[PDB]
RNA sequence: UAGGAGGGCGCGGCGGCCGAUGCAAAACCCGGGGCGCGAGCCCGGGCGGAGCGGCCGUCGGUGCAGAUCUUGGUGGUAGUA
RNA sequence: AAAUUGCCGGGAGGGAAGCGGAUGGGGGCCGGCGAUGCGCCCCGGC
């Protein structure tokens, strides 16, 4: 259902819901809030010759890696590279970075 | 060029002006340019053009 | 009836005078013309 | 042997320019000097010269010696330029340094 | 500049005594102009110290420490070369000095063109003076 | 591959900038690049494309013909991208306002003493940036003496081309091919 | 002293364009000359013969004329011609001219180290 | 291909501009590092021991692989007939 | 200077050598060949 998901996500109304513009019509009365002018530091320590460009605090929020269909907490894996190749381990749980977490047990 | 006053006060008696027979040199009037005022600033930024 | 006035410089050991600026010549206001100057200088220099 | 097409004395050593075109050129040579920006861009050291186009009194006409001439150029701002001319002197590189140049 | 800025540009764009061009007239050509009253020492009509009425020069000074000269041309005194340049020798701290350069370059509408470049040359000049005083402590390659 | 003559790229050629390296005329070129770009006035486009000319595409236009072309149209400003040369074969000339690249000091004296106005193109671009009330004139192109010697051949029938002869006379291209009594009549 | 360049330099060809037949003869230099022959299989471009330069072998315009330093070079003869690189040292690299004394190179390199201008000849002649 | 045109590289001067040079110039050599699609250019090392460049303009006895090309030198031939 | 030759060190060779495009193995070579700094913050003086 990749493309049905594409449309269902792509609806204008469903984008209103997803961005949650209600509860943004809640806080600032009956309207969408204004925005203001940050960055009033006014204290540059040094002036580069090249046209300046600031650090990228990356706003893109990538998807999580999809754990394979044939992986279940409790599945006996087969390691394939590194010092434990051939070793059979038991999969504990696919952790928050995306990598699998396994145990021998030792 | 460093002019003395005597020379500088007879430049115009040598070269003349935009007038026939002004000069000491026959058959010559000062060349006139192809623009009276070549300040593209005031051209491109004056009221009429802008 | 108004042209710029070029101030003269006297020297040390100069008599005081009630003099004014020398009015600017027109040949000092003629067009500046580099293609003609390089043409004519190329041909005038061949002549010696 | 020879050289190919040996040069001959009847090449066109002198060229002619219209007398009015010489006059145009010399007028536009004058008209460009009255500009400090082009006098500078042409290479002269003009940073203490008082005013352009620079003029001195006629009492300059009466001097005799070059000590006096340098004394005169001190008042004006051009002795820096004379100094540039005098310290730049050198031997002309190439086959020029043997042909009386 | 009796004749206007544009005409002096069109007259000196191709050979001027302050221009250093190398590597030939090909695509390799490198062009810098080295007059004092040019900021990036780029040879172009924006920056040029000869093709302009209004130019801002920022130089590390003659024998003396931490003193930066900021000079601006006077628009009206063009035909009086000795009296064409308004120079001020500021030895204050960096922030005060930069406030002064904004005052003299941007906030008086003298020439907002060079609001950024003049402060960039101010940065580079001021640190050049610092290091001429202390020596190399950082390598600044990272 | 693909079927094109010269890869489809334009084989005609026009001036896109004057060969003349005259500083004032490059400045005019700049000014009219700006006017044509921001202004959309076809008149300024024409002034542009005519600054990008030779001198034999810009023949002089004389007072006699200029007065012919401005009898009774003196709220309109004449614009000749070329030269204006006077004419002693004219006696009364209207007080007339004209813009042109050059004025011979006799033509300009003639016009000024007629009481008109003698413009250059920088003055014109102020009071007619779009070409309001303007009268765009060219000179006679095929009037040059060299233009006679062009066309079909001097000696093919039904052609009146001038031949290149080092002197007019009886002995210079009059005998065979110029009369039935010697051979044939061209 | 840190490069402005943010674009990897890829070259479409590193090997030189030597003159065809410079190998068999000694009098023929290595500097390319286009074969103008009528039966020259180099000019007729048979596969297997020394390739000629085209324009297609051009390098990218923003990554042109950068040394592996990732700076465009500029040859300086003296400190005056060096001090014009203060506001370019993130894209230009000063090289001292090959015929300067070491007394003047010490001055150039002294000044460059403080103005923070990258140089490739600060260990030349010492 | 023949042929044409445009933009460039290079050589030797001349008028100007910017400089380098006994702390080592010119020239020449290198398995040295580069830049350019390319003519070429920049730097390092060495020998060398006195002059040389780069830019704009301008010019000319200016670019070599051939001509049973000119001159000079040197090979294999050959320690052979 | 070059063609040409000698010695010294290395490389390879079943009736040519040389050249072009791939990398692989040898050498010779490059430290601008490749970094160690940025902000905050606490003194202790400058
Ligand atoms: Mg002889
Ligand atoms: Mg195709
Ligand atoms: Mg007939
Ligand atoms: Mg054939
Ligand atoms: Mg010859
Ligand atoms: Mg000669
Ligand atoms: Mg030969
Ligand atoms: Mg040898
Ligand atoms: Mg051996
Ligand atoms: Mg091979
Ligand atoms: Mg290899």
């Amino acid at each position: 259902s990749k493309m049905a998901l594409g449309i269902k996500r792509a609806s204008r109304s469903h984008t209103y819901h997803r961005r949650g513009l209600w509860a943004i019509k809640a806080k600032h009365g009956g309207a969408l809030p204004k925005a203001e002018k940050p960055a009033a530091v006014a204290e540059p320590k040094f002036y580069p010759a090249d046209d300046v460009k600031p650090r990228t605090v990356s706003t893109r929020k990538p998807h999580p890696t999809k754990l394979r269909s044939t992986i279940t907490p409790g599945t006996v894996l087969i390691l394939l590279a590194g010092r434990y190749m051939g070793k059979r381990v038991v999969f504990l749980k696919q952790l928050q970075s995306g990598l699998l977490l396994i145990t021998g047990p030792f | 060029v460093i002019w003395t006053e005597s020379a500088f006060k007879k430049l115009d008696e040598v070269y003349g002006s935009f007038e026939a027979s002004s000069s000491k040199k026959k058959g010559f009037v000062l060349p006139r340019p192809k623009m009276t005022n070549a300040d593209l600033g005031r051209l491109i930024n004056s009221d009429e053009v802008q | 009836t108004a042209r710029p006035l070029v101030s003269v410089k006297a020297l040390d050991g100069d008599m005081a005078t009630d003099a004014a600026g020398v009015p600017m010549p027109h040949v000092m206001k003629a067009p500046i013309r580099p293609d003609v100057i390089t043409f004519v200088h190329r041909l005038v220099s061949c002549n010696s | 042997g020879r050289m190919f097409a040996p040069t001959r004395i009847w090449r066109k050593w002198h060229r002619r320019v219209n007398v009015r075109l010489r006059r145009v050129a010399v007028a536009s040579a004058l008209a460009a000097t009255a500009v400090p920006a082009i006098v500078t861009a042409r290479g002269h050291r003009i940073e203490s010269v008082p005013e352009f186009p620079l003029v001195v009194s006629d009492s300059a006409e009466g001097i005799e010696k070059t000590a006096q001439a340098i004394k005169v150029l001190k008042q004006l701002g051009a002795y820096a330029d004379a100094e540039k001319a005098k310290d730049s002197v050198g031997i002309r590189p190439g086959k020029g340094k043997m042909r009386n140049r | 500049t009796t004749v206007p800025g544009s005409l002096v540009w069109e007259l000196v764009k191709k050979n001027n005594c302050f221009l250093i061009k190398q590597f030939g007239n090909s695509n390799a050509k490198v062009q810098f102009s080295k007059e004092p009253n040019n900021l990036y020492n780029v040879h172009s009509y924006k920056f040029s110290g000869l093709a302009n009425s209004k130019t801002v020069a920022v130089q590390p000074s003659a024998g003396e420490d931490k003193a930066v000269v900021l000079s601006t041309t006077k628009t009206k005194k063009q035909n009086t070369p000795a009296k064409l340049q308004h120079k001020t020798l500021m030895r204050k701290e960096f922030r005060k000095m930069a406030k002064s350069v904004k005052n003299q370059v941007c906030d008086n509408y003298y020439r907002p063109d060079l609001t950024k470049p003049a402060l960039a040359r101010l940065s580079a000049v001021y640190r050049s003076l610092q290091v001429s005083k202390s020596g190399i402590k950082k390598k600044n390659r990272q | 591959g693909i079927d094109l003559v010269a890869g489809g790229r334009n084989k005609r050629t026009k001036r896109t900038a004057p060969k003349s390296d005259d500083v004032y005329l490059k400045l005019l070129v700049k000014l009219y690049r700006f006017l044509v770009r921001r202004t959309k006035s076809q008149f300024n486009a024409v002034i542009l494309k005519r600054l990008f000319m030779s001198k034999t595409n810009r023949p002089p236009l004389s007072m006699r013909r200029l007065v012919r072309f401005m009898e009774g149209k003196e709220d309109k400003i004449a614009v000749i991208v070329g030269t204006i040369t006077d004419d002693q074969r004219v006696y009364e000339i209207p007080a007339m306002k004209v813009a042109a690249l050059r004025f011979t000091e006799t033509a300009r004296a003639r016009i000024v003493n007629a009481g008109g106005e003698c413009l250059t193109f920088d003055q014109l671009a102020l009071r007619a940036p779009l070409g309001q009330n303007t009268l765009l004139l060219r000179g006679p192109k095929n009037a040059r003496e060299a233009v006679r010697h062009f066309g079909k051949a001097p000696g093919v029938p039904h052609s009146h081309t001038k031949p290149y002869v080092r002197s007019k006379g009886r002995k210079f291209e009059k005998a065979r091919g110029r009369r039935n009594s010697r051979g044939f009549k061209v | 002293a840190v490069p402005l360049l943010t674009r990897k330099i890829v070259k479409k060809r590193v090997k030189h364009f030597k003159r065809a037949h410079s190998d068999r003869y000694i009098g023929l230099k290595q500097s390319w000359r286009r074969p103008k022959g009528i039966d020259s299989r180099v000019r007729r471009k048979f596969k297997g013969c020394t390739l000629m330069p085209n324009i297609g072998y051009g390098s990218d315009k923003k990554t042109r004329h950068y040394l592996p330093n990732k700076f465009k070079k500029f040859v300086v003869h003296n400190v005056s011609e060096l001090e014009l690189l203060m506001m370019h040292n993130r894209t230009y690299c000063a090289e001292i001219a090959h015929n300067v004394s070491t007394k003047k190179r010490k001055d150039i390199v002294e000044r460059a180290a403080q103005l923070d201008i990258v140089v490739t000849n600060k260990l030349a002649r010492l």
